[PDB]
């Protein structure tokens, strides 16, 4: 056997509500570089 | 300068408060600590339920009605993937091997074997020679006229696991019909509304209306082979027969020819059985079935209670 | 299957928003 | 007073763990309190190709 041990979780998975966070602070600035960030990932690594 | 009213609500939701049964312990095992607490409140609750010592460990103030299911696997051919849920389903004994399929049969099939509902029944089963093999005795066991004894009710399916050949069958034997993969949501009962016979209204001071009403179930051999009747009644398992017998007397007046004065053994007319209980004072109610050739009119009914019983001899 | 609501917010499997998730 | 010794030999078992086999790399396990909130019971796949 190749390394002859498997290494994984130690309890059940729980969920995440992270779905809204957008109560603070809507601003130009922000905006911008968000617009940049989540249209940057397509091309760039 | 308010009335208040004449109601106070205070008062109703303190006794509902009170109404109210303590919640179910959840056990949580992954983690610990929650382990141990439930635990120690599992020892606090056997104190608090089984020492006559004190009085608040008194709690017995102020039921348990699921079905007793049965579970019975199939072949796919005698039972199509579609046929609705909760329809009263008859099954068959095998002679020796049992395993390999049940055989259990719903009312079209027997309407099949026995030879519009044809129509449907047909585009159900276009060749239902399977039917046949299930019973290989069937010309053997009209004229033997036990086939009664070997019909055995088992009344609504709840679940089908839908398998290639195999078919897995919840079925409800007795109490109420109930379903399982949630909190316990309810099902009803459906039988083909031509081919029942409301023998309440079959002859129709002020007759008297009890609580439940029974549904019976009965086969008889006609010289038009053997039917099957279900009889939807209220009055009482010894009037039940008296009136089906008189119900009857215009076809059991044509068995003159067929009976034999030597063997004794084809003389039955037919046997009754009780099925279960169901609410008076409402009816049943219409629906068709939505298959590919559905054209027959159903009745069913709500709140069945299954209490099934033998075959009884009637003449 | 509950066609008339609205859709508010999403729980998450596994951390990642992805398609990959239930 | 003392009396003779016994002999006793008590068996050791191994006990299991579902997260803890191998047969836990082809599942992905959630922690869901109560089922009867999945009355629905039907989960829709979108598949874009």
């Amino acid at each position: 056997e190749a390394d002859n041990q498997i290494m994984g979780p130690s309890s059940y998975a729980s969920f995440v509500v992270r779905g809204e966070n957008l109560v603070t602070a809507v601003s130009y600035g922000r905006v911008m570089r968000t617009f940049e960030h989540f249209m940057a990932r397509i091309v760039d690594s | 300068m308010k009335v208040q009213g004449s109601v106070d609500r205070r008062r109703l939701q303190r006794r509902i408060a009170g109404l109210l049964p303590p919640p179910a312990r959840r056990l949580n095992i992954s983690r610990g600590s929650e382990f141990t607490r439930d635990v120690r409140g599992l020892v606090e609750e056997h104190a608090q339920a089984s020492s006559l010592s004190a009085a608040a460990v008194w709690r017995a103030g102020l039921g348990w009605r699921p079905p007793v299911f049965g579970d019975f696997l199939i072949h796919a051919s005698s039972f199509n993937n579609a046929e609705a849920t909760g329809t009263p389903l008859f099954q068959f004994k095998q002679s020796d091997p049992f395993s390999g399929v049940d055989a259990v049969f719903t009312p079209l099939s027997l309407f099949i074997l026995m030879n519009g509902l044809t129509r449907m029944a047909n585009l159900l089963y276009d060749s239902p020679a399977t039917l046949a093999d299930l019973v290989p005795d069937f010309g053997r066991l009209v004229a033997d006229r036990r086939f009664h004894n070997f019909i055995t009710p088992v009344g609504p399916l709840v679940e089908n696991i839908k398998s290639t050949y195999l078919n897995k069958i919840t079925t409800v034997v007795h109490g109420p019909v109930v379903s399982k993969a949630i909190p316990r949501s309810t099902v009803k009962v459906t039988v083909p509304q031509e081919a029942f016979v409301d023998l309440d209204a079959w002859l129709s001071g002020l007759q008297p209306c009890p609580a439940d009403a029974r549904l019976y179930v009965a086969l008889t051999y006609e010289e038009a082979g053997p039917r099957f009747t279900f009889f939807q009644s209220s009055r009482g398992h010894c009037q039940i027969m008296n009136i089906l017998r008189i119900y009857y007397s215009p076809s059991i007046m044509h068995r003159y020819a067929v009976v034999q004065p030597l063997h004794i053994e084809e003389l039955t007319f037919g046997a009754v059985a009780c099925l279960g209980t169901f609410s008076a004072t409402d009816g049943w109610r219409r629906s068709a079935f939505n298959y590919r050739g559905s054209s027959l009119p159903v009745v069913e009914i709500d709140s069945f209670y299954s209490n099934v019983s033998d075959w009884e001899v009637i003449l | 299957a509950a066609e008339g609501l609205f859709h508010s917010f999403d729980l998450l499997v596994g951390k990642d928003a992805r398609e990959a998730g239930i | 007073k003392f009396e003779v010794l016994l002999g006793v030999y008590t068996n050791a078992i191994q006990y299991v763990r579902f997260l803890e086999t191998a047969l836990a790399v082809s599942c992905v396990n959630t922690e869901f309190k109560d089922l009867s909130r999945m009355t629905d019971g039907k989960i829709q796949f979108r598949i874009s190709v």
